[PDB]
């Protein structure tokens, strides 16, 4: 499937009620991206270490989607990452990055790391996705 | 490509759990299709050199050969034209953007991939066509092959 097909679909299911309602939408962005993040791992990787896995995160996993690497990685090894993409994809404002949070998470997930993942731009279109490691 | 399927089956997934009927699951699948192939043509008129086709029967070509190709890669065959040019078939192997569906069947009436006659007629919309798309074959529902019937309605 070309790229432009998914582009078009993650714009559609953005754009189409209440704080709960909204709330809720938000939710089903990232339980949706949640899900395809964990199919992605598990078509492309059949890691000694959680830093090996966030740069695999970073390299891989990120060229997989949307065809670049991650710009920065940043740690403050107490389990919190920050992963800075200078140009995201999905912009060219909070509702565009929830999906790609879900992505995020099931990818990490599939490889036996929970994780809480909230995003902001930083500055337009630059966005930073911030990772949050659960021991449980 | 894994990354489109797995959204569009997560996307089916979660209209499955919003509404409690397949009926309204296959007509909003339907409109986000419509919209999307709203957006699709300019994307597609600016990437081909398909001159302009002047009929029903060229436009299938310009689908069947060139557009599915560009997005999903893949070619449909054109089978059963009305004598009239006003319908024609698009053949496929299996269903384009599911693979799978769960066991046992809870879901009898969706239309797993009725995003995709949206796209057609969201797209043909702009470009003066106003048509309907519809699988009348799916080999998810167990037919032999996939089938979606183009029928040209009117020029707009
Ligand atoms: C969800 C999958 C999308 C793939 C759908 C491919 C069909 C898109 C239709 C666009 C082709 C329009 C052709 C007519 C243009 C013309 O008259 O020159």
């Amino acid at each position: 499937a070309d790229e432009a097909l998914f582009l078009l679909l993650h714009n559609e299911m953005v754009s189409g009620q209440g704080e709960v309602e909204n709330g809720r939408c938000i939710t089903k962005l990232e339980n949706m991206g949640f899900r395809v993040g964990q199919g992605l791992i598990e078509r492309f990787t059949k890691f000694k270490d959680e830093l090996d896995i966030m740069k695999f995160i970073c390299k891989d996993f990120w060229t997989t989607v949307f065809k670049k690497q991650i710009d920065n990685l940043r740690t403050n090894h107490q389990g919190i990452y920050v992963l800075q993409d200078n140009k995201f994809r999905l912009l060219t404002a909070s509702k565009y990055l929830a999906f790609t949070c879900g992505l995020i998470r099931g990818g990490l997930s599939n490889l036996g790391i929970k994780s809480i993942v909230t995003a902001e731009v930083s500055s337009m279109p630059a966005c930073k996705f911030q990772v949050m490691i659960q021991k449980l | 490509s894994e990354l489109f399927t797995l959204t569009y089956g997560a996307l089916v997934t979660q209209l499955c759990k919003d509404y409690e009927n397949d009926e309204d699951v296959n007509k909003q699948l339907d409109k986000m299709g419509f919209n999307i192939g709203v957006r699709l043509i300019e994307d597609f008129l600016a990437r081909s050199n398909v001159g302009r086709a002047h009929d029903f029967r060229e436009t299938a070509d310009v689908i069947a050969k060139v557009a599915f190709k560009m997005y999903l890669g893949i070619t449909p065959s054109i089978t059963n034209w009305s004598p009239a040019g006003d319908e024609f078939s698009l053949i496929l192997e299996n269903n384009p953007l599911v693979d799978f569906v769960e066991l046992p069947d809870n879901h009898s009436s969706l239309i797993y991939s009725n995003l995709l006659c949206g796209v057609l007629r969201g797209a043909l919309e702009m470009v003066q066509m106003a048509v309907e798309a519809k699988f009348v074959q799916d080999t998810l529902k167990g037919d032999g092959v996939t089938e979606i019937r183009m029928r040209f309605i009117r020029r707009i």
